[PDB]
């Protein structure tokens, strides 16, 4: 019944910056509010109780503040380990009510891709079909182009990434991008790459190889 | 040593019922409270209901009501959450949490659980088919080397990728599964890994796909 809104819901920072969120109840909860911070995919980890209150191993820079509506969660000196989405719950009126998140995304100097790529393993060939895959390592901003091009020859309809999560220790996102064609048509061609082009590179970086090798 | 252990995955036809385990060890079972928290993927969290373990006494949400109806068997020490009337709405993951204290001022969550990842769906599971990808000469960047497996036409998600049985940690990339045009999911679990290691070193992936109940270990080289 009690809505809680939280701001801002995305947001970046540097590191060892104070940042602080804000979680306003739609009534007056009496401080009972507790603070909650998730990493992407992992279990949720209880940081404070009663929105002012420490949990055993909880940072010495994790703070809490407010009283009535309005509350807060600040950070000391914000860094690499702190990133996720912060999430607060209001535990005074039943049904207990959370609120729409706050991710926090680390803000770093601008990173190169390493650039692998692999050629097909020998076991899916004699299934009868082909997956190369091109590999971006530790790089940031997340924001970053591929372009798989097989004889010199743009191809576009059957390319697939995926980008994981910020690295929890270089605040780094690494991206992998799966081409998939048939055993015959990988066989048709000869030079196959992968254009990468991101903004910590002034020119696209391009990693090829023959079929033979 | 508290801990609570839940299923990594339950894979359910639509329709049909399920449970959910919380097995709690380590503790005096029958003093704490216990909080099951349902999370779909990318959105915020939902309160399901308050249980004690020890005395029934339950606390439902008003929209879980006629839907979710929690247990506890005093006897293996675990909770139970079970479902009813599953649709494609309910696929999602739900938590389970441990109360301090419970009804005082100073009440808070203080362990938490892994978490089911329910999948509601009514086609058939397949077993994943995992390749090398191995270490070239396209695959080193100045003194690393990069080497990976490719899990690949698998059903349904989540698979767990891991290296050298859990002996090596430092640099492992486990990219999200993406989602075929047939259906399917696959993804990669690449490692940076020193060059001049690459002799004398073994890299064996531990691919485990429970739900289908296949575990497949591909070691991968060079060449």
């Amino acid at each position: 019944d009690i809505k809680m809104t939280q701001s801002p819901s995305s947001m970046y920072a540097s590191l060892g910056e104070r940042v602080t969120i804000t979680c306003k109840a739609s009534q007056d909860i009496n401080s009972y509010l507790s603070w909650f911070q998730q990493k992407p995919g992992k279990s949720p980890k209880t940081l404070i109780y009663r929105a002012n209150r420490l949990v055993d191993g909880v940072p010495s820079r994790f703070s809490g503040s407010g009283s009535g509506q309005d509350y807060s969660l600040t950070i000391s000196s914000l860094e690499y380990e702190d990133m996720g989405i912060y999430y607060c719950l209001q535990y005074d009126e039943f049904p207990y009510t959370f609120g729409g998140g706050t991710k926090l995304e680390i803000k770093r100097t601008v990173a190169a891709p390493s650039v692998f790529i692999f050629p097909p393993s020998d076991e899916q060939l004699k299934s009868g079909t082909a997956s190369v895959v091109c590999l971006l390592n530790n790089f940031y901003p997340r924001e970053a182009k591929v372009q798989w091009k097989v004889d010199n020859a743009l191809q576009s309809g059957n390319s697939q990434e995926s980008v994981t999560e910020q690295d929890s220790k270089d605040s780094t996102y690494s991206l992998s991008s799966t081409l998939t064609l048939s055993k015959a048509d990988y066989e048709k061609h000869k030079v196959y790459a992968c254009e990468v082009t991101h903004q910590g590179l002034s020119s696209p970086v391009t990693k090829s190889f023959n079929r033979g090798e | 040593q508290v801990q609570l252990q839940q299923p990594g995955a339950e894979l359910v036809k639509p329709g049909a019922s399920v449970k959910m385990s919380c097995k709690a060890s380590g503790y005096t079972f029958t003093s704490y409270w216990i909080t099951w928290v349902i999370q779909r993927p990318g959105q915020g969290l939902e309160w399901i209901g308050d249980i004690y373990c020890g005395s029934d006494t339950m606390h439902y949400n008003e929209k879980f009501k006629n839907k979710a109806t929690l247990t506890v068997d005093t006897s293996s020490s675990t909770a139970y959450m079970q479902l009813s009337s599953l649709t494609s709405e309910d696929s999602a993951v739900y938590y389970c949490a441990r109360w301090w204290d419970y009804g005082s001022s100073y009440d808070y969550f203080d362990y938490w659980g892994q978490g089911t990842t329910l999948t509601v769906s009514s086609a058939s599971t397949k077993g994943p088919s995992v390749f090398p990808l191995a270490p070239s000469s396209k695959s080193t960047s100045g003194g690393t080397a990069a080497l990976g497996c490719l899990v690949k036409d698998y059903f349904p998600e989540p698979v767990t990728v891991s290296w050298n049985s859990g002996a090596l940690t430092s640099g492992v990339h486990t990219f999200p599964a993406v989602l075929q045009s047939s259906g399917l999911y696959s993804l990669s679990s690449v490692v940076t890994v020193p060059s001049s290691s690459l002799g004398t070193q073994t890299y064996i992936c531990n691919v485990n796909h429970k739900p289908s109940n296949t575990k497949v270990d591909k070691r991968v080289e060079p060449k």
